RNA sequence: UAGUUGGGCACUCUAGCGAGACUGCCGGUGACAAACCGGAGGAAGGUGGGGAUGACGUCAAAUCAUCAUGCCCCUUAUGACCUGGGCUACACACGUGCUACAAUGGGAAGUACAACGAGUCGCUAGACCGCGAGGUCAUGCAAAUCUCUUAAAGCUUCUCUCAGUUCGGAUUGCAGGCUGCAACUCGCCUGCAUGAAGCCGGAAUCGCUAGUAAUCGCGGAUCAGCACGCCGCGGUGAAUACGUUC
């Protein structure tokens, strides 16, 4: 099984993803990662002022941190228990 | 000169989103849902002191934590007007809303409620001077490390609009780690619109 | 010499020939691969019978005076019926949408600081 | 250009209207805000009032104008000089 | 037994891996003079040996990736620094004192806005 | 005529081309993000309200 | 600056040549950063001066500098309201750069096509010491000697 | 055939947690201070480089056309709908750029090295068609998996031989590819044809102190289509700073 997790806060998806692998530790299944991915970053720079002056600029980034899980061997329970476990909503889960 | 957004500055740093949700292909729907649903609770709440409002989406629900210094009126009796309110944002949102009240502990120390008090005043035609005066009072009793008001208009009426300000304690804008809250508020009165401006700067972090 | 145009002799044969009206550097590529005359030779190294060939492909080509007469028929077509096009030729102004505020001077000719 | 496949444009009422009138001993002048319509051998020997922004400017078709937009035969704005 | 190392230059990464030899010197497979046509920059490349005087004694064998040549020179030569490091400790103060184990940290200085490059700016005109 | 700009605009638009984007917070036609559906001003605003996920000021 | 001298930033030596001045007249030459040409031209300049000349490139190089590297130059100096030149001795480091920049400057308006071949051509005369190279250093000389009355400054 | 397959993560890389740089240590000067100069060590030394950060205020500076707003004004009209046109005009003047005037170059062939980013009816492999723009079939990818994307300067050959040219690429004619309901006003691009001024620029004036200037490409937002602009990325990569009179 694959799992991957996105968020913009990598504090809050580094607990996500230890939740997950907790879990699945706890029933058995054989765990890789997490593996860290290249973080996803977007640029917009919009001209500060609401009217002229276009030299003056300001810039803001939106950046997505990415964690890959593999779950080997998955015993039964562990659909079910991850499934189960409930991340905040704020990280975006993927399975498989 | 223009100063940063006091909030804006620290978004990432020591403050966090407001709204607390992740989303791809929904991102821009989402959002305008969540300013929609902004802009009718601040109109239905308006007299309910209301500071903050995080939103939070799991699948087609939406959970709204509302903050208010005044929850058993937001609430209701039995929880009559929560219930409400949840219909009515169902409505307007087409899908499950939760929504959770907050109790706002020393609502002194919100930017939003202070300019909120300050402008309500002004409509009410209070010295301006005496006005953030007292919310500074209030203020620096409840606690903020430091506190620092603004209101900007034609002051009394007076042709030529000027800002006039106060401030107590400290209030290092450029100070990262600092926790300073920030709001503009606006008070109509028989002359336009004043500009009241509130910092306060609690504990850091 | 070939089309009536006395073509430079120490050049290459492709650069003398685009030395004759009508002809591009694409269009000598061509006539020289058809006529099997080496790109590299010059027109004075050329020999008599590969002129002739050359010649050959030139007049079966449309150039000089005939292609003079074509395009000066074209645009006195546009000015005669009056079309858009027509009356930028007529007036000297650009007629492929250019801005005429600035620049457009290759059209109008040399600046007038009146 | 407009790309082969595509055929011609010509507004659809503007050649009904020719088409109405091909049966015509005389023809009758066609009133037409349609800039972007494109000249046909039907359009041959008719005079078309084609809109300029302000007004409709008669124009007579021939042989020599098919091919070519109706637009571009009524000039939009007027420069008379400095 | 080799001797391994790390090299960086601008954008450029080099894994350098020294194995006592003749001097012949190859990158991602293909030899020295091929890969960096430029002899100032193979000069450079081979500045280490030439302050540790060991030239000839070892071959070099770079997985160099990133950056232009000039740039992934700089990280063949800091690379190769490194390796002889692992190789001789003796060797650090020779190459110190030839600022070969320092890492340059000239990296492209970012775009500002408003600015047409790092510092150039627009032509500016009073009136 | 901001309203009525605005309602022509929710209105389908009679040709593919013809549809453009407005920001849906305050109307205006320039400068609209797609991601977001704002323009620049609404986009900053909200942006420093932090009422934008993810979106915080761009610093290197 | 006004705070006071700043680091010189350091050359090293030709690769092939072994020296610094062939650097930085490789430096001097190079135009837009493309070094590669800039090198290339200078090493065919000195395969022709070998060439046309038994004596080693290098050695006939630095022939050209010591003929066209200056000594005195004139600083321009606003006295009251009459503005005149003032004689000043020339630091090496601004020799050899005056030395470079003048070589260079007359090798590309020389008439021959090639710009290693005005080099080189340019470089020989200097060493000869003649042409407009060495022209230019007479000149400035000359210029010194003239104002040479107000050396007190 | 290929890092392919097996196998391993060691290296690189990716991204969390940490270490580190603090005048911390050493010598000298200094009023026993602050601090300054030098040295060691170290990847980095004195703010290491860069960004974000913009005090009280100033110019009744800009914005009632982002938005909001007191007052005044219009209310079968200064409101609203439609097609077409204009914002693209053009004797002229100015600003900002792009391309050039060439051999440190143009052209032909071969060969090498990036980074930042974008992608669902979107990025599109591969093949075939077409000289080309592109078209057809069709492949993978919601992506460190596939693609845009083998970057250009560079390097190696061959040719050009100082020529208003094999420089230049305007203008123009023709013939076409796309997007769109539609390309005349008024899109971009391609092929053929034509081949303008321009021979390094008066008074004057601009940017820049290092991975900077210069120069070479690449991506992006806006976007059906359309940038020499803007934002961002990397490649190559200099000269000079004596000094504060002006
Ligand atoms: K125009
Ligand atoms: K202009
Ligand atoms: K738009
Ligand atoms: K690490
Ligand atoms: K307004
Ligand atoms: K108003
Ligand atoms: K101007
Ligand atoms: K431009
Ligand atoms: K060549
Ligand atoms: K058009
Ligand atoms: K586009
Ligand atoms: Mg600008
Ligand atoms: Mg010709
Ligand atoms: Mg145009
Ligand atoms: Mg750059
Ligand atoms: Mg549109
Ligand atoms: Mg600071
Ligand atoms: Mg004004
Ligand atoms: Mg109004
Ligand atoms: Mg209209
Ligand atoms: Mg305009
Ligand atoms: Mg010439
Ligand atoms: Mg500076
Ligand atoms: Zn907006």
């Amino acid at each position: 099984i694959r799992i991957r997790l996105k968020a913009y806060e990598h504090r809050i998806l580094d607990q996500s993803a230890d939740k997950i692998v907790e879990t699945a530790k706890r029933t058995g299944a054989d765990v890789s990662g997490p593996i860290p991915l290249p973080t996803e970053r977007s640029l917009y720079t919009v001209i500060r002022a609401t009217h002229k002056y276009k030299d003056s600029r300001e810039q803001f980034e939106m950046r997505t941190h990415k964690r890959l899980i593999d779950i080997v061997n998955p015993t039964p329970k562990t659909v079910d228990a991850l499934m189960k476990l409930d991340l905040p909503s704020g990280v975006n889960i993927e399975i498989k | 000169g223009q100063k940063v957004h006091p909030i804006g500055m620290r978004v990432g740093i020591i403050r966090d989103w407001d709204a607390k949700w992740y989303a791809e292909k929904e991102y821009a729907e989402f959002l305008h849902e969540d300013l929609r649903i902004r802009k009718f609770i601040a109109t239905k709440l308006a007299d309910a002191a209301v500071s903050t409002i995080e939103i939070e989406r799991a699948a087609n629900r939406v959970n709204i934590s509302i903050h208010t210094a005044k929850p058993g009126m937001v609430i209701g009796k039995g929880g009559s007007e929560v219930e409400n309110l949840r219909k009515e944002l169902n409505k307007l949102t087409g899908k499950r809303v939760h929504i959770n009240i907050v109790e706002i502990k020393k609502p002194d120390l919100d930017a939003k409620l202070v300019g909120e008090g300050i402008a309500r005043q002004l409509e009410n035609r209070v010295a301006f001077r005496r006005a953030q005066k007292q919310a500074i009072q209030r203020a620096m009793r409840a606690g903020a490390k430091g506190i620092k008001t603004q209101v900007s208009g034609r002051l009394n009426g007076a042709d030529i609009a000027r800002s006039e300000g106060y401030s107590e304690g400290t209030v290092p804008l450029h100070t990262l780690r600092a926790d300073i809250d920030y709001a503009w508020e606006e008070a109509d009165t028989t002359y336009g619109k004043l500009g009241v401006k509130v910092w306060i700067y609690r504990g850091e972090i | 010499r070939i089309a009536g145009v006395d073509i430079p002799r120490d050049k290459r044969v492709v650069v003398s020939l685009t030395y004759i009206y009508g002809i591009g550097n694409t269009t000598a590529k061509k006539v020289l691969a058809n006529v099997g005359v080496s790109e590299d030779v010059r027109v004075r190294d050329l020999t008599n019978e590969q002129t002739d060939a050359i010649r050959a492909e030139i007049d079966k080509l449309k150039v000089e005076g005939d292609l003079r007469r074509e395009v000066n028929l074209n645009i006195k077509r546009l000015m005669e019926i009056g079309s858009y096009r027509g009356i930028r030729h007529r007036r000297g102004l650009p007629t492929r949408g250019q801005n005429t505020k600035n620049n457009a001077r290759t059209r109008k000719g040399p600046t007038k600081t009146v | 250009g407009r790309s082969l496949k595509k055929g011609p444009f010509v507004d659809d009422h503007l050649m009904k209207k020719v088409e109405a009138q091909q049966g015509a001993e005389k023809k009758k002048v066609i009133k037409t805000w349609s800039r972007r319509s494109t000249i046909f051998p039907s359009f041959v020997g008719f005079t078309i009032a084609v809109y300029d922004g302000r007004k409709h400017v008669p124009v007579y078709i021939q042989e020599d104008m098919v091919g070519h937009k109706l637009g571009e035969f009524a000039p939009t704005r007027t420069y008379r000089g400095h | 037994v080799q001797y391994s190392g790390t090299g960086r230059r601008k954008n450029a990464v080099a894994r350098v891996r020294l194995v006592p030899g003749t001097g012949k010197i190859t990158v991602n497979k293909k030899d020295v003079e091929e890969y960096i046509p430029h002899a100032d920059l193979r000069e450079v490349i081979n500045q280490p040996f030439g302050v540790t005087e060991t030239k000839g004694a070892y071959d070099v064998i770079v997985n160099v990736n990133g950056g232009g040549y000039a740039g992934q020179s700089g990280a063949i030569r800091h690379g190769i620094a490194r390796a002889l490091l692992q190789v001789d400790p003796d060797f650090r103060s020779a190459l110190k004192r030839a600022g070969l184990l320092t890492r340059d940290a000239r990296m492209v200085e970012r775009k500002k806005p408003g600015l047409k490059k790092a510092r150039k700016a627009s032509q500016f005109s009073k009136r | 005529a901001k309203k009525s700009m605005i309602a022509k605009n929710k209105r389908p638009a009679k040709h593919s081309t013809q549809a453009y984007t407005r920001c849906e917070r305050c109307g205006r036609p320039h400068s609209v993000y797609r991601k977001f559906h704002l323009c620049r001003i609404c986009f900053r605003e909200l942006a420093y309200k932090g009422q934008i996920p993810g979106v915080k000021k761009a610093s290197w | 600056p006004r705070k006071g001298p700043v680091a010189k930033r350091d050359v090293l030596p030709d690769p092939i040549y072994n020296s610094k001045l062939v650097t930085r007249l490789i430096n001097r030459v190079m135009v837009d950063g493309k070094r590669g040409i800039a090198a290339n031209i200078i090493y065919n300049s000195f395969d022709i001066i070998k060439e046309s000349t038994g004596n080693d490139p290098l050695e006939v190089f630095e022939q050209a500098m010591k003929n066209v590297m200056p000594v005195l130059e004139v600083k321009a100096r606003r006295v009251g309201g009459s503005n005149y030149q003032v004689p000043v001795e020339v630091r090496p480091e601004r020799r050899t750069t005056l030395g470079l920049r003048w070589v260079v400057n007359y090798a590309r308006l020389r008439g021959e096509h090639t710009m290693e071949e005005r080099l080189a051509k340019e470089i020989m005369d200097a060493a000869n010491n003649t042409g407009a190279s060495v022209k230019k250093r007479e000149d400035t000389h000359k210029m010194a000697d003239a104002n040479r009355a107000f050396a007190h400054y």
